[PDB]
């Protein structure tokens, strides 16, 4: 067993308008931070679905 | 034309001191420092 870092992050305002338009949210996160995007998903490899 | 009970009193507060109990907390705690190596300056 090792780390564990979690962080609270808020969603995207597109995302926002899904969420409470649907009782749905993308199970995949995206900023980007400097240059490139970064992105996770749910479970490892998943969509985006 | 012309024309009182008497005691002894004790009063009583409603109390508002809360109770205390002491209470014992077990738990672990892991910690994970990491870190990288070269020559002899360890980042
Ligand atoms: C997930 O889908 C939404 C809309 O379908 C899109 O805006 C978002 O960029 C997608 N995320 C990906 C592909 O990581």
């Amino acid at each position: 067993l090792l780390g564990s870092n979690t962080e609270y992050v808020a969603p995207p305002m597109w995302e926002i308008h899904h969420i409470n338009s649907h009782s749905q949210c993308y199970s995949s996160y995206s900023r980007v931070i400097a240059g490139t995007v970064f992105v996770a998903y749910h479970r490892d490899s998943y969509e985006n679905k | 034309t012309s024309m009182l009970d008497e005691g002894i009193m004790v009063v009583y507060k409603r109390n508002i001191v809360a109770h205390t109990f002491k209470v014992r907390v077990y738990q672990k705690v892991l910690t994970f420092r990491r870190s990288y190596a070269y020559h002899r300056t360890t980042y």
